[PDB]
């Protein structure tokens, strides 16, 4: 299983 | 940079004239990832050519794996034609079936 | 007694070319189990070994709303390494990101792994503590203090520690028939003349998982390493890899060369020899 999504918004780099 | 790919052609298993086999052709140690890679049978591109799906080693080089089902024989010859944006122009690996 | 599971991102944009593909691939140990990418007719997660079909549609909708979402957030985040590196919007170029977990024999996270690169040079990677960054650069610096605000590495440590072990353990559980089964390599010699003089003695391990192996040949007991081709292991297609080992010696003198094969297979190391 790949990281989950946080709650939020995904942090981009 | 960019790095350019190591290529190796070869077969799934040893090769036996007249017996169904698999001819591959792994690429690797490349980057930027975009490539172009076909099989050829006496110089002309084999059709239903598949590839493994794109990933990399610890130093981020990509590596593919095209293979296509073949049956060896004397005298047909096989190779893998090769591009990438480190080569001038296409680069001609053939088959030897003692490599 | 030894396992892990990585995952490889790759986010290569093509301006002119429509928007940035992002690709995904997961691997337990030397075999792929899925794969994602956004260039698909229908971007979907979907299986690559046999023993992951058994997950429920959930598993595989959890997964492509993962992947998805980091397929446009990735898109983002090429403009704005383009931007950290004042670059053109006219080039190509890649981001990627390689993560997982290492399992020890005996169970529990032996250490986690997460570590990204812009254009095939190191960017910016979790260390090993999995709570600080590294950054290669002043652009990087940027990403660590925006990744440090969001509680990134946190959220990673948890992932690391917790869901990747235990669906790692899950995989080697329903996969063990071929994950945990180690296939030793079919060996053999050949002799090659190259000269009146010279032969070449090249030894081959075939049909062999995992691909970790050693092959060597040695002179009088002596390494012969300097003197050794080796080539890269390259995969059979069917789960196995393959490997070989040359050395060029002096016709008359192959008996002095031995040929040493080392992998998780064998009942014991094996020690080969030409045998005309």
């Amino acid at each position: 299983l790949p990281e989950p999504l946080p709650q939020g918004q995904l942090t981009a780099y | 940079i960019q790095r350019t790919p190591k290529i190796q052609v070869y077969s799934r298993h040893p090769a036996e004239n007249g017996k169904s086999n698999f001819l591959n052709c792994y690429v690797s140690g490349f980057h930027p990832s975009d490539i172009e890679v076909d099989l050829l049978k006496n110089g002309e591109r084999i059709e239903k050519v598949e590839h493994s799906d794109l990933s990399f080693s610890k130093d981020w080089s990509f590596y593919l794996l095209y293979y296509t089902e073949f049956t060896p024989t004397e005298k047909d010859e096989y190779a893998c034609r090769v591009n990438h944006v480190t080569l001038s122009q296409p680069k001609i690996v053939k088959w030897d079936r003692d490599m | 007694g030894s396992h892990s599971m990585r995952y490889f991102y790759t986010a290569m944009s093509r301006p002119g070319r429509g928007e940035p593909r992002f690709i995904a691939v997961g691997y337990v140990d030397d075999t792929q189990f899925v794969r994602f990418d956004s260039d698909a007719a229908s971007p979907r997660t979907e299986p690559r070994a046999p023993w992951i079909e058994q997950e429920g549609p959930e598993y595989w909708d959890r997964n492509t709303q993962i992947f998805k979402t980091n397929t446009q957030t990735y898109r983002e985040s090429l403009r704005n390494l383009r931007g950290y590196y004042n670059q053109s919007e006219a080039g190509s170029h890649i981001i990627q990101r390689m993560y997982g977990c290492d399992l020890g024999p005996d169970g529990r996270l032996l250490r986690g792994h997460d570590q990204s690169a812009y254009d095939g040079k190191d960017y910016i990677a979790l260390n090993e503590d999995l709570s600080s960054w590294t950054a290669a650069d002043t652009a990087a610096q940027i990403t660590q203090r925006k990744w440090e605000a969001a509680r990134v590495a946190e959220q990673l440590r948890a992932y690391l520690e917790g869901l990747c072990v235990e669906w790692l353990r899950r995989y080697l559980e329903n996969g063990k028939e071929t994950l945990q089964r180690a296939d030793p390599p079919k060996t053999h010699v050949t002799h090659h003349p190259v000269s009146d003089h010279e032969a070449t003695l090249r030894c081959w391990a075939l049909g062999f998982y995992p691909a970790e192996i050693t092959l060597t040949w040695q002179r009088d007991g002596e390494d012969q390493t300097q003197d050794t081709e080796l080539v890269e292991t390259r995969p059979a297609g069917d789960r196995t890899f393959q490997k070989w080992a040359a050395v060029v010696v002096p016709s008359g003198e192959e008996q002095r060369y031995t040929c040493h094969v080392q992998h998780e297979g064998l009942p014991k190391p094996l020690t080969l020899r030409w045998e005309p």
